[PDB]
């Protein structure tokens, strides 16, 4: 039963105490703080170390040495805590969330708390898609007493093992097995074109854009000269084009291949998704800053959709994110400079929707010269009908619908 | 006992019991060659004509098949219908009937349901940062009957593109990164900007909707 | 054996090894360790290092010995003392304090100084180690790293008022009038039920008199982390520093410091639940050493902290507020000033990576020096800050220049347009988690006091936000009158701003003013306005491309420049010394030249105002300081006028139209 990954909704009260595997996205991870397992007190009058076990969120210190002599003799020894002698453990109150696939029709995702303890800390980061396996243990009720009716229990999941659905780029070791899967890819020949056609096989005839997106995934090389100059070393791709040329599906495909990346889209929602303001964490009472979409997409791909229909206020921040790879915030309560190393992919429509060939490309792209400069590649993806390409696309799409697979028989889309 | 009750423009779907007699009748009636015409006529007996519109509405109620592929791409299996025309053309009547006959339908007006009202948005509840499902999320696997589409704010219609095509609502707001599922079929009615459709002017001038939305 | 339970520390072995290290430390050992054999100078490496230092410490009377960790690492026999101190800072530091006391007594007695030994006997000698390993960050500190000496560095956001700390409490049995004395042991001062003597025995006999008790000083400092390496998706953190004794008020807000201390975790009390502690401990860092002065940055301005220097002398904090200048280094400063191309060399040593932007690099250097901070003793003052605006075409390296300035300057804050707000700058009100009471913090402008506030993307910033700039821009102070706060704040901050001309690209058709698109009040305040222009010049573009490509030849490239540039450390030394010793004054010939230039200038394009005269005065003062002169001369005023003319491209500008001819706007 531990093999089967369960959604948060399926973690009923029946599964309490067992070993279960919950599959979902990670939204909030607290800082690592020392949690008391056993607290050690020193009583110098009788020279005894007394250890009080702690098994709750709170506890109470002692006043009289409860060891044999001080409780037995007339001597009443004063006992003092010793942090170094006491036992601690690295602790993190994560919070997993239900995926979009697991949520039933019409509901909204619900979350489950995870208490990561011991050496397993720092194995979970926000935005990760993981199958955490742990012990579904109960805890005493922590809400308001009036709502309590009987021995109500709050529940959590004590993490034991973490499996990442999408492995991080910074965690690559060329182990012999990874070496063999890799050289088998090398021996396939034409790795560049095969990888380019591999991404989003259901999309036909847009191959240069796929190559550009592959280059976006690979990324250049960051240069930090001895003086202090830093070059971006990452590509910022744009996909300006007419409606109905599968820009959004390319962006979603890239989101699938990329290990980390937010699919920020539209307007209004982005306004607070780049603010990165300050809020108090419930677990440690720390006033941790909250990161927006861009910070969560650090060392990832920002996959901004509907770029042209998005507020100028956020474009001002996109300027600095693209160039300096950092976000400088000096608003009320915050005087720091966030670190957001991101590669931005933008899909947008030209001014007046469909491209008008009569107008000049700059007048129709509508990007200011400063913003357009930051885009390494700005595709046009113009829709120009033709009796041949149209029927090619139609046959490809009809094959995709009639069989859930790319039409190309001889081609091998890499997993 | 708890009985979820179906009411117009509510999230509760309206399922019905199919007796063996009813299934037999359905199977027998499906054999006729004029089944499409027979059904289409029955959508709005009150409204005269508009038979092609009624056929389109019936096809919307049936819907298509959404396709999910291994790589993760999702292909829309829902069809959206927009009616533009002169006043008193029974467009609002057709919308009301669709609301009254679909298993799960949600009715909205032009600007009463803003962009926050549609899709979804964070409520910032003090008991913290809960998510509240707007109209389209609550209309998953259902229909949204938008009326007076032309009066809609430009900003409101910006947020509708993703729900129309990708069938998802992405929050990415206030530290909340979520992708709600909104697989809704949208039907809208909207008069032309000039009150009555102008044959002398091209349809681009009359509709005044963005090319992507059309 | 005889080790402390729970530690590998043995008092005898530790004392002996530390004494051997103190007696027998040669800096040549460290130079050997640090691969400095090519740089070894036995003219000063052979002499006893800590012995001479302790002799100086005895002569001056200072009570604090700043010990270097790598010094302990280098000497082979005391290598283990490094790990012992790193793992057990408290006991080891106490042992070092005792060893310093003993060795200082031995040094005094051996030399047979005549003065009485007991006069200096009663004084606590504290050792303040530092440079204990790399930063490691802070979020990576597992709970197994409790009470271990660690190295942290970051900005100082805010500091609490000094909080008294009771160490000795005074009770008094009211009937018997017997004073009581109890010390502190792990934060508790036991209440005696009966009296200390045998006069009387009552259950509640004595009462605490807080005022009679002994209180020590404790200040809480909030530091914001700036680690070298940050994990993906991590926002900047914040750790609460706690300082004691002479370190109180040593650190002001906005100071990029490098603090060494002991990691500490403390149980926290539940809200209004008497004497119930949450299991999750709260972590804070103690403070033993603070390294304000760094060789990668200019030294803190002496003028701003001049008043606080006397209070520090009263406190004898012994923090190195300002780096000291070595004599041979001063001679090197003099010889470099004697160079003919001092001006070009210093200009190009600022932002070495940038290519062919000499006029802009110059102005930046003149800003880094600054004009004379004249003090009108009758009332009022004039500050020598120079503000620079860079309105230019995209991809002209302006943001990189701002980044370099922000790195170099001692107290600088980087800001970018819409990421700023009026309340965001200046000062605001906020609530701390720990006190849960309202406090006042500092915005970017106040944190930039005595430094450069690099304001990026100026034009995108709102007209509302730019309004507050005028006050600090002209008279170098900000006077706020808001809900709960009514005061004046001196923000002596030199603003550096980068902007894109409206349209994102300079329009040759529209005049300079219309392209720049700033209100005349705000535009006039800027001393220098640079019209950086990107023109398609085949030779210049080829050279820039060759330079940038050569930057990519090797992984960690040394900069590819034809001409030699000064070390950044030496440049910081030069700039600091020139700023703090030398205060140039104006001459009659310079006065006449200034008047003539101002008159000729005031004869569409922006009209020169008296702010232009003040900018000329401050630029002449800055140039005087650069050459190390104590007076300014007419050639310096002419150079300042030439810089003002060149910044706006006055030669290529049409005289009366204000339009710029593109044929003559070409640069080097
Ligand atoms: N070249 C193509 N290959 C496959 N499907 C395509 C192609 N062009 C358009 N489509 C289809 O057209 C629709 C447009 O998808 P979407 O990515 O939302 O378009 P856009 O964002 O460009 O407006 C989708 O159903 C998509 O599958
Ligand atoms: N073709 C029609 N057949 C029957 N009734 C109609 C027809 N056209 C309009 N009506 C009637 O006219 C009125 C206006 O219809 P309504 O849907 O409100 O118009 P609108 O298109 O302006 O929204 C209704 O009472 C409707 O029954
Ligand atoms: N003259 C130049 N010298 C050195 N680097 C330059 C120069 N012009 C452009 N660059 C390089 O091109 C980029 C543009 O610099 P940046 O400051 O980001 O542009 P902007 O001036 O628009 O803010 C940087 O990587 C910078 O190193
Ligand atoms: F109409 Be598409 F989403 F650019
Ligand atoms: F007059 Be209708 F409701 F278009
Ligand atoms: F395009 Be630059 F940031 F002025
Ligand atoms: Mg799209
Ligand atoms: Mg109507
Ligand atoms: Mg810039
Ligand atoms: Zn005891
Ligand atoms: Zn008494």
């Amino acid at each position: 039963i531990s093999s089967k990954p369960l959604s948060v909704r399926q973690i009923k009260g029946d599964f309490l105490g067992q070993l279960i595997t919950v599959r979902g996205i990670i939204t909030r991870v607290s800082d690592v703080k020392p949690a008391v397992e056993v607290i050690a007190y020193t009583c110098d009058q009788c020279g005894y170390e007394v250890f009080q076990e702690v098994n709750s969120r709170t506890f109470t210190p002692l006043s009289e040495c409860t060891s044999e002599e001080c409780s037995q003799n007339q001597t009443k020894g004063q006992l003092f805590m010793s942090t170094r002698a006491s036992k601690f453990s690295a602790f993190q109150e994560c919070k997993i969330q239900e995926l979009s696939q697991q949520v039933p029709v019409g509901h909204i995702p619900r979350s489950l708390n995870i208490h990561v303890n011991g050496t397993l800390v720092r194995s979970l980061s926000p935005g990760d898609i993981v199958d955490v396996t742990g012990i579904f243990l109960p805890a005493p009720y922590t809400g308001f007493k009036a709502l309590k009716a009987g021995l109500l229990t709050e529940t959590y999941l004590e993490a034991q093992f973490v499996r990442q659905h999408k492995k991080k780029f910074a965690s690559f070791s060329l182990t012999s097995d990874v070496e063999e899967r890799v050289m088998e890819l090398i021996t396939s020949g034409d790795v560049y074109n095969r990888l380019a056609k591999s991404i989003a096989p259901e999309i036909y005839g847009n191959l240069d854009v796929k190559k550009a997106l592959l280059l976006l995934l690979v990324g250049g090389v960051d240069k930090r000269v001895g003086d202090g100059m830093k070059i971006r070393g990452d590509i910022n791709v744009c996909l300006m084009g007419d409606p109905g040329v599968a820009k959004s599906q390319l962006l979603k495909a890239i989101c699938k291949i990329s290990p980390r990346g937010v699919y920020t889209t539209g307007k209004g929602s982005s306004g607070v998704g780049l603010t990165a303001a300050v809020m108090k964490d419930p677990v440690t009472d720390e006033m941790i800053l909250e990161g927006g979409a861009l910070v969560l997409a650090d060392n990832g791909i920002c996959c901004i959709d509907e770029f042209d229909k998005m507020d100028e206020s956020d474009r001002t921040a996109i300027h600095e994110v693209m160039e300096q790879q950092t976000i400088s915030i000096s608003k009320a309560g915050i005087n720091t400079t966030l670190n957001a190393r991101t590669s931005i992919l933008a899909a947008a429509n030209p001014l007046y929707g469909r491209y008008n060939p009569r107008l000049s490309p700059l007048d129709n792209i509508n990007l200011p010269a400063a913003l357009l400069s930051r885009f390494d590649i700005l595709f046009l993806m113009l829709d120009i009908p033709s009796r041949d390409d149209d029927e090619k696309l139609a046959e490809h799409v009809t094959y995709v619908h009639m069989h859930n697979k790319q039409p190309d028989l001889d081609f091998t889309p890499v997993e | 006992t708890v009985y979820p009750l179906h009411a117009r423009s509510t999230g509760v779907a309206a399922r019905q019991m199919l007796t063996d007699f009813d299934i037999r009748n359905i199977n027998k009636l499906s054999k006729k060659k004029d089944i499409f015409d027979i059904l289409s006529q029955s959508l709005a007996p009150s409204i005269y004509g508009h038979d092609h519109i009624k056929k389109a509405i019936l096809l919307m109620l049936m819907g298509g098949v959404e396709k999910n592929l291994e790589n993760g791409s999702h292909l829309r299996g829902d069809i959206n219908i927009l009616m533009v025309g002169d006043p008193s053309t029974a467009k609002s009547q057709l919308l009301r009937f669709v609301l009254n006959t679909a298993s799960l339908a949600i009715a909205t007006t032009g600007r009463g349901s803003s962009g926050v009202g549609l899709t979804a948005a964070v409520t910032t509840d003090r008991e913290e940062r809960r998510l509240e499902a707007g109209a389209m999320v609550l209309a998953d696997r259902g229909v949204v009957c938008i009326d007076e589409f032309d009066k809609m704010t430009d900003v409101d219609r910006v947020a509708i593109h993703e729900v129309m095509e990708q069938q998802t609502v992405t929050i990415a707001k206030a530290g909340i990164h979520t992708t709600l599922n909104a697989r809704c079929s949208v039907i809208a009615a909207a008069n032309p900007v000039f009150g009555q459709y102008d044959v002398n002017r091209d349809p681009h001038q009359n509709i005044a909707l963005p090319d992507s939305l059309l | 054996l005889r080790i402390i339970w729970g530690t590998n520390v043995s008092i005898q072995e530790c004392t002996t090894n530390f004494r051997n290290f103190l007696m027998s430390f040669k800096y040549k050992f460290r130079k050997i360790l640090d691969e400095r054999e090519e740089f070894i100078n036995n003219t000063t490496d052979e002499e006893l290092y800590y012995i001479k230092q302790l002799n100086e410490m005895r002569e001056l009377g200072t009570s604090n010995l700043n010990l270097d960790a790598r010094n302990l690492l280098a000497y082979k026999q005391t290598e283990d003392l490094y790990h012992q101190l790193l793992n057990y800072p408290q006991e080891v530091i106490s042992i070092m304090d005792q060893t310093i006391k003993d060795c200082m007594v031995s040094l005094i007695v051996d030399n047979n100084l005549d003065y009485d030994l007991d006069e200096i006997e009663t004084k606590f000698y504290k050792v303040r180690p530092y440079n204990v390993g790399s930063c490691k960050g802070m979020r990576e500190l597992n709970p197994n790293d409790i009470d271990k000496l660690i190295n942290l560095k970051g900005l100082v956001l805010r500091s609490t008022p000094v909080i008294p700390d009771m160490k000795v409490a005074f009770f008094k049995c009211n009937v018997c009038d017997h004073t009581m004395a109890v010390e502190i042991d792990r934060g508790v001062i036991q209440e005696p039920a009966r009296c200390e003597r045998i006069d009387c025995n009552e259950p509640n006999s004595m009462s605490l008199i807080h005022n009679r008790c002994s209180f020590a000083d404790k200040q809480v400092i909030k530091l914001q982390e700036t680690p070298d390496f940050v994990p993906d998706g991590q926002t900047p953190h914040s750790i609460s520093l706690c300082v004691y004794d002479e370190l109180v008020d040593s650190c002001r807000a906005g100071d990029r410091i490098e603090v060494t201390g002991t990691f500490r975790s403390i149980p926290i009390r539940a809200n209004s639940r008497q004497r119930v502690l949450k299991s999750l401990y709260k972590t804070y860092v103690d403070v033993v050493h603070v390294k304000k002065v760094s060789d990668k940055r200019l030294d803190v301005d002496t003028s701003t902290i001049e008043q606080e220097l006397m209070q520090n002398k009263v406190d004898h904090n012994e923090v190195e507020e300002v780096r000291q200048i070595t004599d041979q280094d001063l001679a090197k400063i003099r010889e470099v000033a004697a160079r003919e191309d001092l001006y070009s060399l210093l200009a190009r040593s600022i932002a070495p990576s940038i290519y062919e932007l000499e006029d802009v690099k110059k102005g930046i250097l003149l800003q880094l020096f600054g004009g004379t901070n004249k003090t009108f003793t009758k009332g009022g003052r004039y500050r020598g800050d120079i503000n620079i605006l860079l309105c230019g075409d995209p991809s002209t390296s302006k943001s990189q220049i701002l980044q370099y300035v922000h790195k170099i300057t001692p107290r600088g804050v980087y800001t970018s347009g819409k990421g700023s707000s009026a309340v965001g700058l200046t000062a605001y009100i906020t609530r701390d988690v720990d006190t849960k009471q309202l406090v006042l913090e500092s915005g970017a402008l106040v944190l930039s006091d005595g430094g450069v506030c690099c304001i990026d993307e100026f034009d995108k910033m709102s007209d509302s936000t730019r309004s507050v700039l005028h006050e600090v821009m002209e008279q170098q102070t900000i006077s706020i009158a808001k809900a709960g706060i009514i005061t004046t704040l001196n923000a002596r901050s030199s603003i550096l701003a980068s902007a894109n001309p409206i349209g994102s690209r300079y329009n040759p058709n529209l005049p300079v003013t219309e392209n720049i698109d700033l209100p005349p009040p705000l535009l006039s305040r800027f001393d220098l306005v640079y019209l950086v222009l990107d023109k398609v010049d085949e030779k210049n573009d080829r050279e820039l491309a060759k330079h940038l490509t050569n930057l990519y030849l090797e992984d960690k490239p040394e900069h590819i420049s034809q001409d030699d540039v000064l070390p950044v450390e030496f440049l910081t030394m030069y700039i600091s010394y020139a700023k703090e010793h030398i205060h140039p004054i104006i001459t009659e010939a310079a006065k006449t030249e200034l008047v003539r230039a101002y008159v000729g200038m005031r004869k569409k394009r922006i009209t020169a105002t008296t702010r232009q005269l003040e900018s000329m005065i401050r630029l002449a003062e800055a140039h005087a300081k650069m050459k190390l002169k104590n007076v300014v001369e007419l050639e310096d005023v002419q150079e300042a006028v030439r810089l003002i003319r060149s910044a706006i491209k006055d030669y290529a500008t049409d005289p009366k139209t204000g339009k710029i001819d593109m044929n003559l706007v070409q640069t080097g």
